[PDB]
């Protein structure tokens, strides 16, 4: 007959529309309240901060996070911009490149990703 | 020589000399395939059109066994059928191996093996 | 916690100071501005956000900028009463 | 400055610090928050004002205790009671363990008015259109953040748009030789500085070969 | 400290933004992330494919439609519902029978063209396309275990030098590069994708088409025309021959660029750096903009000529299929278009790099340089269009309902008429130098009116105001006069405070907000205007010029059937349309209270409820929600939902009432 | 069945059915095979993008990576 079909409907439609979507909210509810729950979107889980050491290990991504890095020989970027800068030094100016590029890298933001301090 | 050549940047790379190269001793005229050494086969190395340059060799060598395998059943298969074996059951007088297939697929044994066949190579695909 | 920045252009009106509702912005000395003072934040981490600051700079764009993170709530940015967090 | 001695509110049950208020709703959650904000203040004159959790209430003419939820209620009863010529009033945060944290009056003296030894905190030097692009941070420190860049980073990432628009004059990195390098690990030379002196003469050979090939068409 | 309620709509509305990941630290990452989720959504295409071709298989009559397709109906799926009446007869079922499902997708006169006959083939064609998805996430697999295998041949890798690091930038060479994946797409994946295509028309389709042939030869490749005469649809030997010439065409092509060898073919990068160009092209989301700049006039074009040329067996036969087709892929056009837009602005966002303040070298530099002169000629255009469009309409409003329908002001169609002139003139040249004439094209050339005049007038008006609000919010997302730091922050945010005037709608994210209704509105006017003329093109050219007669004429009287469709009389076929109709109508209004009624009320009302949950006597000793704390939605999930809701009730109000009037 | 629509009522436009089955019971179990089977390997697949790529594999994992020869080519024949 054309029916017969029906047999495997009585039990998937039930099946995938009932106690699949059950299980799922249920589950989901249940992994909502692990440590590692949406540990890609949510700041602070202990699984990114795993994951981003990991990285750092790796010698290619060592100095990966680095906006500086590339700089081949910075000894002798360094050496360059000192000269440069004591040819243009105003006057008797008591500031040298070492400690400005030094004052100049240290700011002061205390509340800047000090959500890495749970996990 | 078996690297491609000898430097430090692919713009002042100094080719490695012509008769230092290592060379297929199937292909005379080809460098070593060295992703094959260490393989068994790796003594002829014979690799033209360069389907290890770009195939982890573990897939080809199991694609290799895999047909080599089937075929020294087939080729054995298909010599006794034809020289005339036809299992010691009835439902199996197939007169000529070239029909036996469809045959023996209409009769209903062929989707039996398809099936045990099948699940040794799924089992085989979570080994690969 | 939400990321308030106090830039250069600072003319020190206190006006900043005065309109936050938690006490986050606070007035220090400073030697880039004939006020002779310039607004800091120390205690973002009580920033709800209300963006009163940025309301009372008078600077041509303001000299307080307050950056929004709400994928960074904490108990205080979103101002729980009902709920504690700790 | 030395922080008092405030009492949890559900252990200082009826004190005389109390200020005569109505009582409402909105006061602190109990049975579900156990961090709660108080602020203290000596009036002069008991002056009718109103409690920032509804209601209105009656100040002491000696000293006064407030507790509420949020450090918000707090500083606005600060405000309130600083508009009747009335300072010398604290907030402090209570832990639910009891610890008492001295908030608002941080050093004493009122954030607007300005007090020697404080530093500015999340200060930036240069105009607020200064900040480095986004696009420039990425997978960097600052992956989302360039608000938060340090200037030193700030300026380098400037001095790096200022290099990458003289298309002409500018440097290819040289294609890495993978399949005659990388050998294991352990198999290294040492000599760091002598690696130095390697680059040095390498790039030399690489810009030397492109500009020969250069003078070939050009 | 922990989460609040909104935590699932903050991680929801950014679930698939693979750059927002947190572990994530490099394009290596991002790149094969993307690559994999590539292959699963492949995988789920053919999944869905094998999902109809299954359901046409089993739960369908393909075997008896292909015999009378001219007025047999097909069958999407069976109907199992225990809701339904467990007694009499539903009138979806032929009494006894069991409940089926008339299909509207069009894939029975996909298959017939395609050379199917019998059930057997789609069942086979149904188990292929499952082996087919397997494959492509074993493929996945294989992909990223051949990246984590390059990963670990990095602890075999070093250049014995400090230039080591720049082993760094080439991981991914393999997804990120361009030239080998231009020539390779263009050449394989269209041209050779096309000759196999023509390949299979000449082995099956047109074999299993006409009485037997000679061994498919080159008689094969013919150059008729149009819509043959008896299935109505065009030459399947013209179909062949049209792949066979794009796939030659496009396999010549797909050698230019340097794939392989460094000896053969130009850079892409060249290319560009000598042009109009030299856009930043390791950008994701520039390239995913201007591929959806792609597919839209590709699915544009795909609506336009499904219907005015119609490609498969006995498809304008079909009343519904005809509309439906249309509304669909103007719609998913309609889509792509605004993706391209608001990629363009996450781009301009996130991945391009400006010079200084004047160096005006980047196409982008000069088209930000004279920005304000783009969005004040785009509003000048608009507010034309608008202005002299709803004027003329209201005049003939006006006029016609004072009982002057010859005071109307009609501008006769000149310019159409002018070009569909030129057009049948040289088709009419074409024919006539045939021994074979004769021919028909269909709707390729419609009759055109001043009614068509003023559709087209309002549809460019459409089409203008969309692309004004996107291209403001992409040139302004970087930065505006109101907002000058609108790069430092999200591509999407609240607002910037109730000071400085107020800010509420100033992101660009916001800007794709506002653009999404005025997409819905331009793609409802193109619908409107297909179906109208659809349904009655002598009406539509007499009484279209004034819009009473697009709202009596077309809405109110076409919308009888659906209404009837289940009442205190009976039921019809239709009852899932009109119950659909109500329940799309629900949703569209759904989202208005998302849109208009903004947060702090509702943050005021979520903190009296909680305050009742923690006042009650059970739930108090339970719950004190320190846990997961109910907090209203913020603002930009807020107006995203309303966006949502307002999108899904004007989207799916609309097949109902196809439905309903073709059929 | 009961039809709804003018143009369905007055061109007589029917909906044959088919007195057969379709598909028997073991064409749809050998497709349900296959079905479990895409089922399994999209959920490995799903938690493979969920945990991601694993950098540190190199310290514990065995073998010692590979580099297929074309994919050496195509690293040094530009980007
Ligand atoms: C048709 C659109 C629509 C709908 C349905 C609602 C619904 C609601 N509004 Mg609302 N609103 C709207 C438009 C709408 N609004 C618009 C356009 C505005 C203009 C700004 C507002 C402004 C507004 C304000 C200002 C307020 C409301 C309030 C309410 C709520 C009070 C009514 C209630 O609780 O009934 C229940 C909700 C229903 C939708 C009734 C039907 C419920 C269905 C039919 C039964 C359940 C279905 C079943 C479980 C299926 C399960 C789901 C399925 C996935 C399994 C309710 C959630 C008030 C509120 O929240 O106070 C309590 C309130 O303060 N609204
Ligand atoms: C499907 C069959 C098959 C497969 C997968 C392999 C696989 C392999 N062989 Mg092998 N081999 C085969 C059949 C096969 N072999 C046969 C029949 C012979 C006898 C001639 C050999 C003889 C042989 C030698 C002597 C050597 C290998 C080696 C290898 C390894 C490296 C070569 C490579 O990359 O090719 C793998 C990829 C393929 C074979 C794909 C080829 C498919 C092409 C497109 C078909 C072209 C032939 C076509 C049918 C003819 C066209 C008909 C008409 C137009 C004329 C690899 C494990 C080498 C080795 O040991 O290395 C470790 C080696 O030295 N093979
Ligand atoms: C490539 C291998 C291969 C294949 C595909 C076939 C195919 C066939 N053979 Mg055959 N055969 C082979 C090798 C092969 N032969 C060899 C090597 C011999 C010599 C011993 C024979 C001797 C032979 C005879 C004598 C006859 C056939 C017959 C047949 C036909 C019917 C068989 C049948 O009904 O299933 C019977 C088998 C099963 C229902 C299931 C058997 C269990 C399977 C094969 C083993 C388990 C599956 C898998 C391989 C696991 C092993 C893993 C291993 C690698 C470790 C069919 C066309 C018949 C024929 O054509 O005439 C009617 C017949 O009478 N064969
Ligand atoms: C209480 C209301 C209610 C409920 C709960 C259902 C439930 C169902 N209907 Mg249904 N239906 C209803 C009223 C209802 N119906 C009414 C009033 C009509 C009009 C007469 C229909 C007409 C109708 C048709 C025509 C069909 C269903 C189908 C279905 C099933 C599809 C489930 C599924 O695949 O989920 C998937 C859910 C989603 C994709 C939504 C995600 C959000 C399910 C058992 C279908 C069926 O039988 O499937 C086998 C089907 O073809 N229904
Ligand atoms: C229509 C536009 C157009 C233009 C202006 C060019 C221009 C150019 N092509 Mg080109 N090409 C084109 C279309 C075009 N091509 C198409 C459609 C293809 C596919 C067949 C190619 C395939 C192609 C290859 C394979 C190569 C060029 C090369 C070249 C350069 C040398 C010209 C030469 O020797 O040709 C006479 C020159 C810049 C050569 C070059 O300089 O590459 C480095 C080269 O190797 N092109
Ligand atoms: C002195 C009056 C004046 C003049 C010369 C212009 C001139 C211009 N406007 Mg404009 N505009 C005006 C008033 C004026 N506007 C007012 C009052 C409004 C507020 C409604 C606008 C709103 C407006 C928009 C929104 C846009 C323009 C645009 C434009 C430019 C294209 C022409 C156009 O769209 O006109 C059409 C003008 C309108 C639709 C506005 C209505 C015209 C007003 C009512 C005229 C008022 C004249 C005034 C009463 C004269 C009093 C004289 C008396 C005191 C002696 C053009 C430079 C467009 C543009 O920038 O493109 C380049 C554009 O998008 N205008
Ligand atoms: C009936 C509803 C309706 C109408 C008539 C308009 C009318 C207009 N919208 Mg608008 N809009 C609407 C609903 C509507 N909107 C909704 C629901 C949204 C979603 C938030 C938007 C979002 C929106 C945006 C984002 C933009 C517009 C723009 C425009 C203007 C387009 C230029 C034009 O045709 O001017 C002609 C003027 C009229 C037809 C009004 C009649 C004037 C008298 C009566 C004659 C115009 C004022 C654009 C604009 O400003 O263009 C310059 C623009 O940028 N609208
Ligand atoms: C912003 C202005 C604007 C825009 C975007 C459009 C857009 C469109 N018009 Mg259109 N049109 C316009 C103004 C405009 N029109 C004006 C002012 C008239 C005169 C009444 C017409 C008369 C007209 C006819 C007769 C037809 C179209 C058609 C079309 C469509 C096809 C494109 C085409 O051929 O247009 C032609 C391109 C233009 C008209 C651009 C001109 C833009 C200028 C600046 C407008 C002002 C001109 C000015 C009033 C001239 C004064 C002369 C005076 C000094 C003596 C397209 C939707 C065709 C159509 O939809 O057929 C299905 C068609 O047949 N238009
Ligand atoms: C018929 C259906 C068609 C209707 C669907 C049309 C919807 C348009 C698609 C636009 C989606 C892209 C926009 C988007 O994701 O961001 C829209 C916003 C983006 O989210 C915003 O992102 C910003 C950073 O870019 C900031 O982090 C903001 O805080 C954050 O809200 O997403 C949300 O707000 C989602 C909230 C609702 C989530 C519901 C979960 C859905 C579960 C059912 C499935
Ligand atoms: C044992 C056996 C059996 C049984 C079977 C079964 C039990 C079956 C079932 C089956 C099933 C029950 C199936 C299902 C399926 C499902 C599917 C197939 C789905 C899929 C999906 C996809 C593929 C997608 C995915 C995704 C997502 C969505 C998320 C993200 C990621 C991805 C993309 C991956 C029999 C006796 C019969 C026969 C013999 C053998
Ligand atoms: S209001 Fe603005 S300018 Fe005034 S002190 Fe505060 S930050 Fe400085
Ligand atoms: S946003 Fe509000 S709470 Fe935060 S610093 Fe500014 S005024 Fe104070």
């Amino acid at each position: 007959k054309y029916g017969d079909q029906r047999k495997f409907a009585a039990v998937l439609v039930p099946l995938t529309t009932l106690v699949f979507p059950a299980v799922a909210m249920g589950m989901f509810v249940l992994y909502s309240f692990q440590e590692d729950a949406f540990w890609r979107i949510v700041p602070g889980t202990k699984r990114a901060r795993e994951l981003d050491e990991a990285w750092r290990e790796h010698p290619l991504f060592a100095n990966s996070k680095d906006p500086l890095d590339g700089l081949i020989n910075p000894d002798d970027y360094e050496k360059g911009l000192e000269e440069a800068w004591e040819r243009a030094k105003p006057a008797g100016s008591t500031v040298t490149v070492k400690d400005k590029l030094k004052q100049l890298s240290k700011q002061n933001n205390p509340h800047w990703e000090s959500w890495r301090a749970m996990s | 020589x078996x690297x491609x050549x000898x430097x430090x940047x692919x713009x002042x790379x100094x080719x490695x000399x012509x008769x230092x190269v290592k060379m297929s001793p199937s292909v005379p005229y080809l460098p070593y395939p060295e992703r094959l050494e260490g393989w068994v086969g790796g003594e002829k190395g014979f690799d033209p059109l360069r389907t290890s340059d770009i195939i982890d060799v573990y897939w080809l060598r199991e694609a290799e066994l895999k047909h080599g395998r089937i075929c020294m059943l087939a080729t054995l298969g298909w010599i006794s059928v034809d020289a005339g074996w036809r299992f010691e059951a009835e439902m199996f007088q197939g007169v000529s191996v070239i029909n036996a297939h469809n045959k023996m697929v209409e009769m209903g044994v062929m989707q039996q093996m398809l099936s045990i066949v099948g699940v040794c190579e799924i089992f085989s695909l979570y080994l690969i | 916690s939400h990321a308030v920045k106090i830039y250069d252009t600072c003319i020190g009106c206190t006006l900043c100071v005065r309109a936050c509702p938690t006490d986050v912005l606070e007035m220090v000395p400073a030697s880039i501005n004939a006020a002779k003072q310039v607004a800091s934040s120390p205690r973002v981490e009580d920033c709800v956000g209300c963006k009163r600051c940025e309301t009372a700079c008078p600077t041509d764009f303001l000299s307080i900028r307050v950056y929004l993170q709400d994928n960074e709530e904490t108990q205080y940015s979103l101002g729980l009463d009902l709920v504690d967090w700790s | 400055v030395v922080a008092e001695a405030i009492p949890r509110p559900e252990d200082l049950l009826d004190s005389p610090k109390f200020p005569m208020f109505e009582g409402s709703t909105g006061g602190y959650m109990s049975r579900s928050t156990r961090e709660r904000h108080a602020i203290t203040w000596t009036a002069k004159g008991q002056a009718k004002f109103e409690m920032p959790t509804g209601g209105f209430a009656i100040m002491n003419q000696g000293e006064n205790l407030c507790y509420f939820r949020k450090k918000e209620q707090c500083i606005a009863l600060g405000k309130q009671l600083r508009k009747m010529k009335i300072e010398n009033y604290k907030i402090y945060r209570l832990k639910k363990d009891g610890t008492v944290i001295f908030m608002h009056p941080a050093d004493g003296v009122f954030p607007e008015k300005v007090n020697k030894g404080r530093v500015q905190v999340n200060g930036r030097p240069f105009t607020i259109r200064g900040n480095p692009q986004q696009s420039e941070l990425k997978f960097t420190k600052y992956q989302g953040k360039g608000y938060e860049a340090d200037p030193l980073t700030t300026m380098f990432v400037k001095a790096r748009v200022m290099a990458f628009a003289d298309v002409p004059n500018l440097f290819a990195l040289p294609q890495p030789n993978m399949d005659e390098l990388v050998p294991a690990e352990e198999v290294d030379k040492y000599t760091r500085q002598e690696y130095t002196t390697r680059m040095m003469e390498a790039l030399k050979r690489v810009q030397d070969d492109r500009a020969a090939k250069a003078a070939k068409s050009l | 400290g922990r989460c609040a309620s909104s935590r699932y709509l903050q991680v929801l509305g950014s679930i698939h933004d693979i750059e927002c990941g947190f572990g994530i630290d490099n394009t290596l990452s991002l790149n094969l992330q993307i690559f994999t989720a590539h292959w699963g959504h492949l995988t789920i295409i053919l999944i869905w494919v094998s999902s109809n071709l299954y359901h046409i298989a089993s739960n369908a009559n393909y075997s008896l439609w292909v015999k009378n397709p001219i007025p047999s109906m097909p069958i999407a799926h069976n109907i199992w519902d225990p809701h339904f009446t467990n007694s009499t007869s539903t009138p979806y079922s032929h009494t006894i029978i069991t409940t089926i499902l008339i299909a509207y997708s069009g894939i029975y006169n996909q298959l017939y063209t395609s050379g199917f006959n019998t059930i057997n083939q789609i069942y086979k064609t149904t188990f292929t396309f499952s082996c087919l998805a397997v494959i492509s996430i074993l493929l996945a697999k294989i992909h990223i275990n051949t990246h984590s295998e390059l990963l670990h041949k990095l602890a075999s890798h070093t250049s014995q030098i400090p230039s080591f690091f720049q082993l760094l930038y080439f991981l991914d060479v393999a997804i990120s590069s361009v030239n080998i994946r231009f020539n390779f797409h263009t050449g394989i994946l269209v041209g050779l994708f096309s000759i196999g295509y023509t390949g299979h028309l000449l082995d099956i389709t047109i074999p299993a088409s006409r009485a037997p042939l000679i061994h498919t030869s080159p008689s094969y490749l013919t150059f008729f025309g149009g819509l043959k005469s008896n299935t109505s649809s065009l030459y399947l030997t013209d179909i062949a021959h049209h792949h066979l010439a794009i796939g030659i065409i496009s396999i010549l092509t797909g050698h230019l660029y340097s794939s392989f060898r460094a000896a053969l073919g130009t850079y892409i990068r060249d290319i560009l750096y000598t042009s109009h160009l030299t856009h930043s092209i390791k950008s994701l989301h520039l390239a995913l903009s201007l591929i959806l700049a792609s597919c839209t006039p590709l699915t544009s074009t795909t609506a336009q000529h499904i219907y005015s040329l119609t490609p498969y067996f006995y498809l304008s036969y079909d009343h519904i299929y005809s509309t439906a087709l249309y509304v669909h892929h103007s719609y998913i056009t309609s889509f792509l278009a605004i993706a391209s837009h608001a990629h363009t602005a996450i781009t301009l966002v996130r991945d391009w790099v400006a010079p200084l303040e004047q160096e005006s070298s980047s196409k982008q530099i000069r088209i930000h340089t004279h920005k304000a002169a783009i969005i004040s000629h785009l509003s000048w255009v608009s507010l034309w269009l608008g202005f002299h469009t709803l004027a003329v309409y209201s005049h003939n409003d006006t006029c016609i309902a004072f009982n002057s329908p010859s005071k109307q002001i009609l501008i006769e169609a000149s310019n159409g008429q002018l070009i569909q002139q030129a057009s049948g003139k040289a088709l009419y040249g074409t024919i006539n130098s045939i021994n074979n004439y004769n021919k028909s094209f269909d709707s390729f050339i419609h009759p055109i009116s001043p009614g068509d005049l003023y559709v087209h007038h309002a549809i460019a008006l459409g089409l203008h105001i969309t692309v004004l609000i996107l291209l403001k919010g992409g040139l302004e997302a970087r930065g505006s006069k109101l907002m000058p730091d609108k790069m430092e922050h999200s591509f999407g945010f609240s607002c910037d405070g109730p000071g400085r005037g107020g800010t509420c709608d100033i992101s660009a994210w916001d800007s794709f907000y506002l653009a999404t209704f005025w997409m819905l509105n331009s793609n409802a006017w193109i619908s409107f205007y297909f179906h109208y003329k659809h349904l009655t093109p002598r009406q539509f050219s007499e009484s279209s010029t004034y819009l009473e007669s697009w709202f009596r004429d077309y809405l109110w009287f076409n919308s009888t059937p659906l209404i009837h469709g289940y009442s205190t009389l009976g039921a019809n076929d239709l009852s899932v349309q009109s119950w659909s109709f109500l329940l799309t109508h629900l949703a569209w209004a759904s989202g208005f209270m998302f849109l208009i009624s903004w947060r702090g009320y509702w943050q005021e009302l979520i903190d009296i409820i909680l305050y009742i949950h923690l006042k009650t006597p059970i739930l108090i000793n339970l719950w004190n929600g320190d846990i997961y704390t109910p907090l209203a939605l913020s603002i930009v999930q807020a107006r995203f939902i309303g966006l949502v809701h307002f999108s899904t009730g004007l989207i799916l109000t609309y097949p109902p009432f196809i439905i309903g009037a073709t059929s | 069945r009961v039809p709804g629509g003018k143009r369905t009522q007055e061109l007589g436009l029917v909906i044959p059915m088919a007195d057969e089955d379709g598909l028997t019971d073991g064409q749809v179990a050998g497709l349900f095979v296959i079905a479990l089977v895409v089922f399994i390997s999209a959920m490995d697949l799903a938690k493979t993008m969920y945990n991601g790529i694993n950098p540190a594999k190199f310290k514990t994992s065995k073998g010692k990576g590979y580099i297929s020869p074309l994919v050496k080519r195509y690293i040094e024949n530009g980007f």
